[PDB]
């Protein structure tokens, strides 16, 4: 027996799919293997089965699917009423300038648009991990 | 027995740094040596920037591709 | 000196060798291709850094490259001829 | 003052010298105090940056090393 | 052995490159090298403010110019050079006065605007910055001290297992952590330094510009626009209330991110990692290349609202201040824009991890997958501005020599044209909802015209080929067709030999030199529409839609009080003007010959007068050579010292123009 | 008077533009020609070999300048390495692991890094 | 092979040696630099040719000998020669104290000629473009020198490069207990092959601890 190139890339591929398998382990301690490096935070896995796990939602991960789709719908409903009652309709622009104040109700209700966008993102989220 | 494809079929190339890379080209000939690394020899219609239409390949860097076809490499 | 190296892709043209005007590259025995031979670099210390054995090279990409290293000039790498380093 | 340009003589803009003397030399000797202070301080800054670190401290010089308490909350809250 | 003529050369090309430093052996060593430098920069940065306040308060007249300060002009320094006639009078002293040069920069508006009023402030003013940079300097070294200190407090570490070698990435973590660093940045440097400046305002720069008020009752932040009539700049009530706004926003962002505790706050890794990023963030050529494209939007839209909207007293009512303080701008966002390029190539060259050909799962794999479509996309609309603005200026110029001004193509700008009107309707429905309106803008809306039609199309131009230039060595910074292993190799490095059909320029920092041409005639161009349409916008409006109207009414015509500075009649106070202008000129021409003339043709004039010292008598004595061998400079240090006269004499050669055409 | 600043600029101006340019210029050819001149971006130079050194002697960066550096247990890697190359090692294959490994370890570039024999 | 004794140039002065030559400028610069190259070689006609500083020569019937700054200029005089069938030419290195080295026909066969005994030096076993990526090798032997590393290194960042793509199933490294380990150096148990079982069981006591923390609500 003499080693033919063929032999060679043959232990090429048996050594690299070898350690390829082992360096993920907890047997090689790289600094790219560290936490906030890639691999996930340890009780915190974000991505499996190539869906968003729960835990993407962070605290909102206990939360239901029905109770977030709820939250979405009401602070979508509540955001876009201050948002249209502060610029279109019973504009406050006239009001504050003469030495009044803004509707606080409205500058609180309006946060709550980009809010329910990402409410209803985690509601899509949870409904599909089954939560 | 025969090993690498046949003379004159056409190979899409597989080596990345390779001038050729995804081009086509005929096989001229195929070392039969099992110690010769790159035994494949492939021309090409289009030379490289050393004026060279020819060179030597693995067999793990051709993968026997169709004719080119009109308009196309 | 400069870094001159020899890949598994060479094919024992010896282009290489004659083109190299310091005599740097030879010609060793091998058994990876059909002419048994392949270039080999023992001599790097007096590569001026022409790469005119990049020029010979007829592979698809060069079986033989030269890495220059200016931070690394010796009096033979810069072909020093009105002044002696030794 | 003998001036160029269209606008400085067309506008007649003028550039006002004050007759007094603007800082007294108290006032520049106790800038250039503070002026060589910051240049020893620089001269040392180099030299430290020049030499950089010297690892082997901990085989001659004294003490034992301090990590302050943050800095090893700081090593073990993440990266 | 040893070294050459070129050893100075290569040193200092590399002399702030602490990644390519021999001593250093870990990213503990690098981290702590570039906190300590940038300790040690703000040292200076704080010295130079200190010193602008000095030479304000010592040797100029603030104590004046604050009087009456629209038709005064301010003072930068005194004048000494013995070069001058003892006799006499220089045309910059007033007879036997001393000799004085006019600030242009900007600075008596700012202190005016922040509420100086004396010199003594400005001395006082002067003293705690010098105070600061001491503070700076003694922080680099108490940091060196405490990354000592952890260094030796691993005489006493081990944990009493093998994972103790684990404490080897975290030893640095001080400097590498980013979620506390982006948390109290966003925060504390961000959102509190602008709340804390709007408490400045309401203290000293509201009190200090009108009558005695309240006690800064919350009547100092108004919502008024801009403009202020008497002083013709931003309302400082307004500028508070900005400050106040932003700093409230900052603020509540700058809560994101888990700084201090485990508990609160979300990592950036997990941000990233679900979304269209997760790139390396712990490469700091990576952090450097984003953050140079993050200061350069900041101060390209400074140049603009410095100039649109006037934020400080009597700046509109200087013709000089208004040019320069937008050309010196434009030109530093110029090269932190082109900085941020070249460092994103050195973090794919040097700072970036791929998989092995197919995995299209990061960012850059997945530009690199498609980087020919990409180039070969801004190679079109590179070309097609490129020859649709050459050719129409060009029919222009032809029509209009041919005395048919009549027969020229003006495409009228109809889309920035919608874009202002309704920006203007909205301007004007917030105006005339106001108690107290009659407000102005300045230039925040400009007339456009087909001239600006045609200058905006040479900017775009310019823009794109710059950006062509700079993504094509980033993208291919790491392998071409042309020479697949470029990875390999420096990234900066002479070329890959004559053979292969020829290699000249081939590295990716050949490409960023190739660029920086691109990036100041960019420049040139922008500087150039600002400058002309601020001498006289009726002519620009009208004669601009020709190159020879820019070649004529405007270089030609308005050169002529520049040369005529120092003449066979007398000096002006333009002397050093256009002595530096004939100076910049013989720069810029003098860097041509680093550029065009090549290596090998000097190496052999060297060799040549190194064989006349070699002869010479006395010489060969004393100097055989073998020391310091003189060489002619290598090819990449050539194309850069080229590269820095032709920058110097293209960027040096316009401030004097500029000055002697406002001025 | 607006002068009497000048007395400063009389001796700071000539000083701090021809003196100390003078001195500094003369202190960098000097230094120019010291052992250590410039020994962080020249290689072979003595301080730089000592500073290696240094780094080398701090426990947690013996076995820093490693690629293969990280492997918690070297001996169990080599272990699953060499049983995977068994159940496909080819035929009567004469090759083990470990002197395979062994020889692609050993490279022959003698001119690698060769300035570390004058300082 | 068997060096000859070629003496110092300045020690041979009007040797028989030496080929009819016109003489210039361009000769080694005496004065400056002590390291000379000679090249001898044997002809058979007095055959005019060209001196690589410049001006023509004439060899001579029997024994040449030239001398030479550089190597380069040995070697394209060789070149010359050997173009007018002239073979069996030495080049020598002159050291300063007139040691002799024998250089180009090293092994006595020329270098375009397969010799037995020598040995590939500077090779590198795959493609070009098998070398590592210099990202991977950062502050290691090849810091900046991903050309220089040894095979085996390549393949195993090649493998470091597969498996740290699949994220999903990489093990993150434990934070490490700083307020609580590290003692003093000398307070430690010994019981080196203790410690890997230590570890085994604290690296499955934290694997055990992220799985009960995941299966929570993943
Ligand atoms: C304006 C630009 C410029 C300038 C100044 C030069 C200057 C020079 N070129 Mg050059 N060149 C240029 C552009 C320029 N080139 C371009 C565009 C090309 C096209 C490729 C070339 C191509 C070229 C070739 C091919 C050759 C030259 C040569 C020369 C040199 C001969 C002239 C000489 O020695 O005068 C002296 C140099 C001067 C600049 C004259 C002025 C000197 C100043 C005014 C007096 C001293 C100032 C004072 C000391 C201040 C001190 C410095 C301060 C820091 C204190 C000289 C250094 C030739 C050479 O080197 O042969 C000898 C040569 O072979 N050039
Ligand atoms: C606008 C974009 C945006 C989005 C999509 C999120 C989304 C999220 N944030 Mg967040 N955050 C944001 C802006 C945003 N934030 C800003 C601007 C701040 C500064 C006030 C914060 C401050 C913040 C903190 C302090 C924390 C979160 C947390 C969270 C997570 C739980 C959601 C929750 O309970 O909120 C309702 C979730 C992934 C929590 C989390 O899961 O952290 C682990 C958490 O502790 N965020
Ligand atoms: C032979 C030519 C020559 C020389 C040697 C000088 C020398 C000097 N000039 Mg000067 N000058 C000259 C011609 C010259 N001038 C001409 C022709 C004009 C136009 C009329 C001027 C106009 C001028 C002005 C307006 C000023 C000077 C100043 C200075 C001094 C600044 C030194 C300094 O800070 O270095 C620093 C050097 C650098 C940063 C360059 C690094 C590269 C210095 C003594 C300045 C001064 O008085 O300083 C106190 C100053 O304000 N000069
Ligand atoms: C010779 C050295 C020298 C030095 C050290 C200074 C120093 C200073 N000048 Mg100044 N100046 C000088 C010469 C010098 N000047 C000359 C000859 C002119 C006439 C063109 C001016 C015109 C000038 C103006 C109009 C202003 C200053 C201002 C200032 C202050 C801020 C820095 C600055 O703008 O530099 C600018 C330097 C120059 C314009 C000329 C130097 C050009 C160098 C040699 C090339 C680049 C060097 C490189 C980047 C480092 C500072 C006290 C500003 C200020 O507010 O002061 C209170 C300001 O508004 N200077
Ligand atoms: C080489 C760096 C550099 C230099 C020398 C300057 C110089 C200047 N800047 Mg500046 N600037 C820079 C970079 C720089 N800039 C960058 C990168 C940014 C973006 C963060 C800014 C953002 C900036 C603002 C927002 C303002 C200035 C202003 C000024 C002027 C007065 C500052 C002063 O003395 O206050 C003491 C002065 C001309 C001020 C100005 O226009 O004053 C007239 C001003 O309002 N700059
Ligand atoms: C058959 C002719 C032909 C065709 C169909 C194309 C098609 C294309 N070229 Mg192109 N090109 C051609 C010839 C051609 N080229 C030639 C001869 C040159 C050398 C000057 C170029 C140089 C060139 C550049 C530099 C670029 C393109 C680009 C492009 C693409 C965008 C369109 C564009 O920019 O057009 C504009 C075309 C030009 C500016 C080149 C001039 C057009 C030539 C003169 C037409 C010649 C036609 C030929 C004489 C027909 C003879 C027919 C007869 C024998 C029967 C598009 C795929 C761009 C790209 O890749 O973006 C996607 C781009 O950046 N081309
Ligand atoms: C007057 C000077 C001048 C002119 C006209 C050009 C013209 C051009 N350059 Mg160029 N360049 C110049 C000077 C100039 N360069 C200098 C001094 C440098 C520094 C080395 C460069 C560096 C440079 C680079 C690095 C690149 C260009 C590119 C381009 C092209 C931009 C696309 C375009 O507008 O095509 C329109 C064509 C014309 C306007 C030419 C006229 C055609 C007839 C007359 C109509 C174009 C051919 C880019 C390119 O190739 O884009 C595809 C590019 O990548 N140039
Ligand atoms: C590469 C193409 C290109 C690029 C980069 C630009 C870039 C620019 N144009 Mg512009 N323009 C173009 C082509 C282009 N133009 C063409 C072909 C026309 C028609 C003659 C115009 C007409 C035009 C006007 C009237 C104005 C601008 C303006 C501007 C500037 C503001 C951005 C904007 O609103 O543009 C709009 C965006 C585009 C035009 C993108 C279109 C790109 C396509 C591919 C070009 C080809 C379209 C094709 C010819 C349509 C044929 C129709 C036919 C089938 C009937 C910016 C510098 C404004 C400006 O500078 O004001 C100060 C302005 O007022 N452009
Ligand atoms: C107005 C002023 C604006 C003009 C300045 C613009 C200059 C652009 C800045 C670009 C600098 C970064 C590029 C650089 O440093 O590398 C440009 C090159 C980089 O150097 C190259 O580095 C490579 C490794 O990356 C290789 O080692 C090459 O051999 C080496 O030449 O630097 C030099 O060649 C410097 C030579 C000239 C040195 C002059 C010393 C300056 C002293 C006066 C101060
Ligand atoms: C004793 C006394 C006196 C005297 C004084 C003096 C003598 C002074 C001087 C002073 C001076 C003479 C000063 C100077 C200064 C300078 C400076 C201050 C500079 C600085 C710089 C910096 C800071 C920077 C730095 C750097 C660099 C650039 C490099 C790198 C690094 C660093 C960054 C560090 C009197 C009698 C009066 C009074 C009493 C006391
Ligand atoms: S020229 Fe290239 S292929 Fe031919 S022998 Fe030399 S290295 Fe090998
Ligand atoms: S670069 Fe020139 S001297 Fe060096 S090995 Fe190649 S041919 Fe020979």
């Amino acid at each position: 027996y003499t080693e033919t190139v063929a032999d060679e890339r043959l232990f090429e591929q048996v050594y690299l799919q070898y350690t390829s398998e082992y360096l993920k382990g907890p047997l090689y301690w790289h600094p790219d293997k560290l936490q906030g490096w890639l691999p996930d935070y340890p009780g915190t896995p974000m991505i499996k089965e190539g869906k968003y796990t729960s835990h993407v939602i962070g605290n909102l991960k206990a939360f239901s699917s029905n109770e977030l789709a709820f939250l979405s719908m009401l602070f979508f409903g509540v955001g876009l009423y201050g948002n249209l009652q502060f610029n279109f309709y019973d504009p406050q622009w006239a009001k504050v300038d003469a030495g009044g104040f803004f509707n606080v109700s409205y500058i609180v209700e309006s946060f709550l648009l980009p809010i329910s966008f990402f409410m209803h993102i985690a509601c899509y989220i949870q409904r599909q991990n089954g939560k | 027995p025969w090993v690498g494809p046949k003379k004159g079929s056409w190979v899409k190339i597989l080596r990345p740094e390779s001038y050729w890379f995804q081009q086509r080209g005929q096989v001229v000939n195929v070392n039969q040596k099992p110690e010769v690394k790159y035994p494949v020899t492939v021309k090409f219609d289009s030379v490289n920037y050393a004026n060279v239409n020819t060179n030597g390949y693995a067999l793990w860097e051709v993968i026997e591709a169709p004719a080119p076809g009109p308009g196309e490499v | 000196s400069h870094a001159v190296k020899i890949y598994d892709t060479c094919i024992g043209c010896t282009l290489c060798v004659r083109a190299c005007p310091t005599d740097v590259l030879e010609m060793v025995p091998a058994s990876i291709n059909a002419a048994k031979q392949v270039a080999s670099s023992p001599r790097v210390e007096d590569c001026v850094g022409c790469k005119r054995c990049e020029t010979a090279c007829p592979t698809d990409f060069l079986s033989i490259r030269v890495y220059l290293q200016d931070n690394e000039e010796t009096q033979y790498s810069l072909g020093l001829d009105l002044v002696d380093w030794s | 003052r003998v001036p160029g340009g269209k606008r400085t003589q067309e506008l007649g803009l003028v550039i006002p010298m004050a007759d007094e003397d603007g800082l007294t030399d108290g006032q520049v000797a106790g800038l250039f105090v503070i002026a060589l202070v910051v240049f020893i301080s620089a001269m040392d800054l180099a030299k430290t940056m020049y030499n950089g670190i010297n690892p082997a401290k901990f085989k001659t010089s004294k003490g034992k090393g301090y990590i302050s308490p943050l800095v090893k909350r700081y090593i073990e809250n993440g990266f | 052995g040893r070294c050459a003529s070129s050893r100075y050369l290569q040193v200092l090309g590399s002399i702030h490159d602490i990644e390519c430093g021999f001593g250093i052996d870990n990213t503990l060593s690098l981290n702590l090298q570039i906190f300590t430098a940038h300790w040690g920069h703000l040292t200076i940065i704080l010295i130079w403010v200190s010193s602008n306040l000095y030479h304000i308060a010592s040797n100029a007249n603030y104590s004046l110019w604050v009087k009456n300060p629209i038709p005064s002009m301010p003072i930068a320094h005194n004048i000494w050079d013995p070069h001058f006639t003892n006799s006499t009078s220089t045309p910059y002293s007033h007879t036997i006065i001393t000799t004085i040069l006019i600030a242009y920069s900007g600075i008596y508006n700012q202190l005016y605007t922040s509420g100086f009023n004396t010199i003594n402030q400005i001395y006082k003013t002067t003293f705690t910055f010098s105070c600061l940079a001491v503070i700076s300097i003694l922080l680099a070294k108490i940091h060196i001290n405490t990354h000592s200190e952890l260094l030796h407090k691993l005489a006493s570490h081990t944990s009493q297992i093998p994972s103790f070698f684990q404490l080897l990435y975290f030893l640095d973590v001080a400097i590498s952590s980013v979620n506390i660093r982006f948390n109290f940045h966003t925060g504390i440097l961000v959102g509190l330094f602008s709340i804390g400046y709007t408490g400045h305002l309401l203290d000293i720069t509201i009190p200090a510009s009108r009558a005695p008020l309240i006690h800064t009752s919350p009547s100092y932040l108004t919502f008024f626009g801009g403009l202020k009539s008497n002083t013709s700049s931003l309302y400082l009530t307004d500028i508070a209330h900005h400050h106040l706004a932003i700093g409230i926003i900052s603020i509540l962002t700058g809560h994101l991110y888990s700084s201090f505790r485990a508990a609160l706050g979300t990592y950036i890794r997990d941000i990233l990692y679900t979304s269209h990023l997760t790139h390396s963030i712990k490469s700091l050529h990576l952090a450097l290349s984003l953050i140079l494209a993050s200061c350069t939007p900041l101060t390209s839209t400074t140049a603009q609202h410095i100039y649109s909207l006037t934020p400080y007293f009597y700046l509109s009512y200087d013709h000089i201040y208004s040019t320069a303080l937008y050309v010196h701008h434009s030109y530093i966002t110029s090269f932190l824009a082109i900085a941020s390029h070249a460092h994103t190539a050195i973090t794919l060259v040097r700072d970036w991890v791929a998989p092995l050909e197919q995995e299209s799962s990061s960012k850059q794999i997945r530009i690199h997958t498609h980087k020919a479509a990409i180039i070969s996309h801004l190679s079109w609309v590179s070309l097609w501005l490129g020859f649709h603005t050459l050719a129409v200026y060009s029919h222009n110029d032809t029509c209009i020599a041919f005395n048919s001004p009549s027969k020229q193509i003006l495409i009228e700008a109809s889309n920035g044209q919608l874009i202002q009107q309704a920006s203007g309707k909205a301007l004007y429905g917030t105006i005339n909802s106001i108690n107290n309106y009659n407000k102005s803008f300045d230039s925040f809306i400009h007339p456009i015209s087909p001239g600006d039609l045609y200058v905006h199309h040479a900017i775009a131009l310019g823009l794109h080929i710059t950006v062509l230039i700079l993504l094509k060595g980033g993208l291919e910074a790491r392998g071409s067709k042309l020479m697949p292993d470029k990875m390999e190799h420096s990234f900066g490095f002479s070329c890959d030999g004559p053979g292969r059909g020829g290699t000249c320029d081939i590295s990716a920092w050949d490409s960023f030199y190739l660029a920086t041409f691109w990036m100041l005639n960019s420049n040139a161009w922008i500087s150039f529409y600002f400058h002309y349409k601020h001498l006289t916008p009726r002519q620009f409006s009208e004669s601009s839609t020709y190159l020879e109207s820019w070649f004529r009414d405007y270089l030609w015509f308005n050169s002529t009080p520049l040369i005529h500075g120092y003449s066979t009649l007398g000096a002006n106070d333009l002397s050093v003007q256009s002595w530096s202008f004939l100076l910049t000129h013989l720069a810029w021409a003098s860097g041509f010959m680093f550029l065009i003339s090549w290596r090998g043709y000097w190496q052999e004039l060297i060799d040549i007068i190194l064989y006349i010292h070699l002869k010479t008598p006395i010489l060969i004595n004393l100097w055989n050579g073998d020391i310091y061998t003189p060489l002619a400079l290598s090819i990449v240090q050539a194309r850069f010292i080229g590269l820095v006269h032709f920058s110097t004499g293209l960027i040096l050669t316009y401030p004097p123009f500029i000055i002697g055409a406002t001025s | 008077k607006y002068g009497d600043q000048r007395k400063f600029a009389a001796v700071l101006v000539p000083l701090t533009t021809l003196v100390f340019p003078a001195v500094a210029m003369g202190m960098f050819v000097l230094y120019s020609f010291q052992e250590d001149a410039f020994w962080r971006i020249v290689p072979g130079t003595k301080r730089a070999r000592e500073l290696d050194e240094a780094w080398r002697e701090h426990p947690l960066f013996a076995n820093s300048k490693d690629p293969l550096d990280g492997l918690i247990n070297p001996d169990d890697y080599e272990k699953g390495l060499e049983e995977a190359w068994e159940r496909a090692k080819p035929a009567g294959s004469t090759v083990t692991v470990k002197d395979k490994l062994k020889q692609l370890s050993k490279q022959n570039n003698p001119h690698w890094e060769s300035w570390r024999a004058m300082s | 092979v068997v060096a000859e004794a070629i003496p110092r140039p300045e020690d041979l002065l009007d040797s028989p040696k030496f080929p009819m030559f016109e003489g210039s400028t361009g000769g080694y610069m005496s004065r400056s630099t002590r390291e000379r190259h000679a090249i001898t070689w044997t002809a058979k006609g007095q055959a005019k040719f060209e001196m690589p500083t410049g001006g023509f020569a004439i060899m001579n019937q029997g024994e040449n000998l030239c001398y030479f700054r550089k190597k380069e200029q040995c070697i394209a005089l060789g070149k010359q020669l050997r173009k007018m069938k002239i073979e069996n030419y030495k080049i020598y290195r002159l050291k300063k104290d007139g040691t002799v080295i024998f250089m180009h026909p090293a092994d006595g066969v020329f270098p375009e000629k397969v010799n037995k005994g020598r040995v590939q030096v500077n090779g590198r076993p795959f493609t070009i473009r098998g070398n590592p990526q210099q990202s991977e090798l950062k502050f290691t032997k090849y810091q900046g020198k991903g050309y220089e590393a040894d095979p085996l290194t390549t393949m195993f960042v090649k493998a470091r490069v597969m498996a740290f793509a699949d994220v999903p199933n990489l093990f993150a490294l434990p934070q490490p207990n700083m307020d609580e380990l590290v003692p003093a150096e000398e307070v430690d148990k010994y019981t080196r092959q203790e410690y890997t079982t230590r570890m085994m069981e604290a690296l499955k006591r934290v694997q055990d601890d992220r799985a009960a923390k995941a299966a929570k609500s993943l």
